[PDB]
């Protein structure tokens, strides 16, 4: 079948600047493309067919262009309706078809560091078996951020999970939380829980920690 | 034009459930009629077509298992799955196809969730504010809301007095099959011990209400 990408994957741009994406195909499909916009909790849009057609209704700040293998989405001024997420996809006789992976496209602010929070697991969790040691990162800019977890100095794979807000819509940034799960027994069997942070808005890295009980 | 689907819900793997897509200010005999799908957190498929004289044609995905049909006289759109599969779970939606899978009118989408866990309310667990969840003036609290089934489980704080500063995170699926997630707040650490925290947790599936005071 036929392949396609999207450049670039995320985007962060502010109201009022012209906006270029592309969607590029693993071998020429020649016209057959559209455009879709998604937001989070409803049914894509149809943008853009036969790669340059502008469906009706759609405001004129949308164009497509290109054909064979390479293809573009642009807006030429963005509005503050437009923070979304777009899907090139190529068009098919039969069901399969391909959409691309999307190109999400969130409020461009000035960057800000994480303010990071460790909470040990309750007494009650205790009681029950378990323990989950969380950690928050809290109203932070760019989404992109490194959580590690130590526990004893020491380095923590794959017993962890993270989760991510989207953009928030008075202050544009990005909160996170990572847990931390193991059994009760583990969990006694060492005493420094560590939680350390990597974001472009620190200068080193930043560890919070606790000592059990 | 308006596409109104329902007949998503939770189902067991191997089992059966049949989608329905009810279709105003068009005849869907006249269409090609399409059903899309989109797991949670991930891209669209598009898995069936509905010719306008009756040609069928499916996905490699579901062909086999899943089967498109409409009702003219009701002016409905129908999807049956069988030997349904967890990688089935997903929002679905049925839309009018223009030809070629081009897709202009989409439902709203429902929810089909193909697991074997059983419908289990959540355990809520503080996390409690400590010297390690304050600095300054603020400090962060919140909520756990661990091991249940299926989703939605909706939080507010304090009866929904305090939303401001409020971050309910989506949920993960853990391993076990059962959903995790944590709600916590931000709040001036001149505030605590004297002004209670309660997250207000609602699994409506379980019929389980959890009021869950979180303290120093």
């Amino acid at each position: 079948d036929i392949q396609l990408t999207q450049s670039p994957s995320f985007l962060s741009a502010s109201v009022g600047d012209r906006v270029t994406i592309t969607c590029r195909a693993s071998q020429g499909i020649s016209s057959y493309l559209a455009w879709y916009q998604q937001k989070p909790g409803k049914a894509p849009k149809l943008l853009i067919y036969a790669a340059s057609t502008l469906q009706s209704g759609v405001p004129s700040r949308f164009s497509g262009s290109g054909s064979g293998t390479e293809f573009t989405l642009t807006i030429s001024s963005l509005q503050p309706e437009d923070f979304a997420t777009y899907y090139c996809q190529q068009l098919d006789s039969y069901p399969p078809g391909t959409f691309g992976p999307g190109t999400k496209v969130d409020i461009k602010r000035t960057v800000a560091a994480p303010s990071v929070f460790i909470f040990p697991p309750s007494d009650e969790q205790l009681k029950s078996g378990t323990a989950s040691v969380v950690c928050l990162l809290n109203n932070f800019y760019p989404r992109e951020a490194k959580v590690q977890w130590k526990v004893d100095n020491a380095l923590q794979s794959g017993n962890s999970q993270e989760s991510v807000t989207e953009q928030d819509s008075k202050d544009s940034t990005y909160s996170l939380s990572s847990t931390l799960t193991l059994s009760k027994a583990d969990y006694e069997k060492h005493k420094v829980y560590a939680c350390e942070v990597t974001h472009q808005g620190l200068s080193s890295p930043v560890t919070k920690s606790f000592n059990r009980g | 034009v308006q596409l109104v689907e329902s007949g998503g819900g939770l189902i067991q793997p191997g089992g059966s459930l049949r989608l329905s897509c009810a279709a105003s200010g068009f005849t869907v005999s006249s269409n090609y009629m399409s059903w899309v799908r989109q797991a949670p957190g991930k891209g669209l498929e598009w898995v069936s077509v509905i010719y306008s004289g009756g040609s069928t044609f499916y996905a490699d995905s579901v062909k086999g298992r899943f089967t498109i049909s409409r009702d003219n006289s009701k002016n409905t759109l129908y999807l049956q799955m069988n030997s349904l599969r967890a990688e089935d779970t997903a929002v679905y939606y049925c839309a009018r196809d223009l030809g070629t899978g081009l897709f202009d009118y989409w439902g709203q989408g429902t929810l089909v969730t193909v697991s074997s866990a059983s419908t289990k309310g959540p355990s809520v667990f503080p996390l409690a504010p400590s010297s390690k969840s304050t600095s300054g003036g603020t400090a962060a609290l919140g909520c756990l809301v661990k091991d249940y089934f299926p989703e939605p489980v909706t939080v507010s704080w304090n009866s929904g007095a305090l939303t401001s500063g409020v971050h309910t995170f989506p949920a993960v699926l853990q391993s076990s099959g059962l959903y995790s997630l944590s709600s916590v707040v931000t709040v001036p650490s001149s505030s605590l011990g004297t002004q209670t925290y309660i997250c207000n947790v609602n699994h409506k599936p379980s019929n389980t209400k959890v009021d869950k005071k979180v303290e120093p």
